[PDB]
RNA sequence: AUUA
């Protein structure tokens, strides 16, 4: 009675709002997903086992299900006006998700929610960890992650040794249809950096608070300070990110006229040898708020770490 | 979960100056951080207005580093002293992680405007 | 000594990459085929492009 | 995350 069909209706915002329940009734959801977590107690890169969200699906006019999920999560009080006020600083850039804050009652209590709208099922934590710590024997999310994006169709897992290497180099195609996805997550993270600076915000950036079209959100860890002196770290997200760079080869559009993959290719000169300036400007572009200096040539480094972290 | 230094930091005390010697008694409300394997600053604060050089002792004396400084950010403080300015510095070189440690910590645990 | 010279002397400091000399002064080429669907698709005819 |  309600309830049910009353959150679904309040959850259902301004937009179009065709939503079905993901299984559930006004009650939470619970998932098994991977997170990147330092709380002074524990830390690691692990799988672990959420708890509190509900999950509605979106719909279309056909009435056949979409990639495009509204995420309702319930919680304190002062989390509630916390993130209110960070989103309110943070709401205007456009690599941020649309959050939305109301109140509604379980029970004689008024209970808040925070309602994010249009997210995918999965994050970037999840594709990495399924790229990272590979077992043939249950690879259930890569093979999710790969249909649901056209990079191949259900029938290709039929075949044997279709995870090979040697055997099958064809997944080297079939792997390399992510890099669009993941170039244009980084130059979301990049503008996503720029604004948290400009708005004086104090946080650690994560693959989990991110998701497989960009979007951030999330800002439950921040801190406030005085604008223009934000400072994000990026140490870890980047870090875990390099090695899926070049398995999906994330930087395939830079070969081309205008970074565009349905023009022509860039047509050097045979005798230009030096692309010094090329380096720079791509290090800019996609590593901005990498902080440690970075040499092109690795004849002015100060020692072997420094030449293995330019190298 | 992934927060920015729980568990804090303590202390600051010292001097500052402009051009190399000018630091004469102590002219900074240099920041933080007295490491395991010996006193290393953090932070750097400045009730005077204009700033680039330091000089903070330790341990043997004789060895007392004369600090380059970055262009400083301005801002007022909520004190139970009322108005109050500094003008902001960190050591030069330092890393993202540091800056948002001691930004975090003077914020939470101290009131600020 | 004409071909080489005259792409040296369009380079801005005189280093030119080693792999681009045969390439631009070289005046043989020999090419290898595995079979004929290959062979049709390089050098069919009797002059080709490459 | 298992602090909601
Ligand atoms: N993108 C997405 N994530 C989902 C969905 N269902 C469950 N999740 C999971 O729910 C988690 C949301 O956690 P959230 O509190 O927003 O961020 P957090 O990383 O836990 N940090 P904190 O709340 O302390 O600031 C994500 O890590 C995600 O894996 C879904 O449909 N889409
Ligand atoms: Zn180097």
């Amino acid at each position: 009675s309600a309830d049910a069909q009353s959150f679904l209706n309040r959850v259902c915002g301004v937009s179009a709002a065709r939503l079905t329940p993901c299984g559930t009734g006004t009650s939470t959801d619970v998932v098994y997903r991977a997170f990147d977590i330092y709380n002074d107690k524990v830390a690691g890169f692990a799988k672990f086992l959420k708890t509190n969200c509900c999950r509605f699906q979106e719909k279309d006019e056909d009435d056949n299900l979409i990639d495009s999920y509204f995420v309702v999560k319930r919680h304190t009080f002062s989390n509630y006006q916390h993130e209110e006020t960070i989103y309110n600083l943070l709401k205007d850039c456009p690599a941020v998700a649309k959050h939305d804050f109301f109140k509604f009652r379980i029970d004689g209590d008024m209970v808040p929610h925070i309602s994010r709208q249009r997210l995918t099922k999965y994050t970037m934590a999840d594709l990495v960890y399924a790229l990272r710590h590979f077992d043939e024997g249950n690879c259930d999310t890569l093979k999710e992650i790969l249909v649901t994006y056209n990079c191949c169709d259900d029938d290709y897992f039929n075949k044997k040794d279709w995870y090979d290497f040697v055997e099958n180099p064809d997944i080297l195609r079939v792997y390399a249809n992510l890099g669009e996805r993941v170039r244009q997550a980084l130059l979301k993270t990049v503008q996503f950096c720029d604004a948290m600076r400009n708005a004086g915000i104090v946080g650690v950036l994560t693959l989990d608070n991110q998701d497989l079209n960009g979007n951030w959100y999330d800002f439950g860890d921040f801190i406030q300070t005085t604008p223009g002196s934000g400072v994000p770290v990026v140490d870890s997200y980047y870090s875990l990110l390099m090695p899926i760079l070049t398995l999906t080869r994330a930087l395939t559009a830079e070969s081309h006229v205008d970074t565009d993959l349905t023009k022509p290719y860039i047509k050097w000169d045979l005798l230009k040898y030096d692309f010094t300036e090329e380096r720079l400007k791509l290090f800019d572009r996609y590593f901005k708020y990498w902080d440690q200096t970075y040499h092109p040539n690795c004849v002015n480094c100060l020692d072997d770490r420094c030449i293995l972290h330019c190298a | 979960n992934n927060e920015l230094s729980p568990v804090a930091l303590r202390q600051m005390s010292c001097a500052a100056g402009t051009t190399q010697t000018a630091c004469t008694d102590d002219n900074a409300l240099a920041y933080y951080n007295t490491t395991k394997g010996g006193r290393f600053v953090l932070a750097l604060l400045s009730d005077l207005q204009d700033l680039k050089w330091a000089r903070f002792p330790k341990s043997d004396g004789t060895g007392t580093i004369y600090t380059e400084l970055e262009p400083p950010c301005r801002f007022v403080t909520d004190t139970p002293k009322g108005p109050k300015v500094k003008y902001l510095y960190f050591i030069k070189g330092l890393n993202n992680l540091n800056r948002g440690m001691v930004l975090g910590s003077l914020a939470a645990t101290v009131r600020l405007q | 000594n004409d071909a080489l010279n005259n792409i040296i002397n369009n380079a801005r400091d005189g280093c030119v990459p080693l792999n681009i000399i045969p390439l631009t002064t070289a005046a043989k080429l020999m090419v290898v085929i595995p079979d004929y669907n290959t062979y049709k698709n390089t050098c069919d005819g009797t002059t080709f492009t490459y």
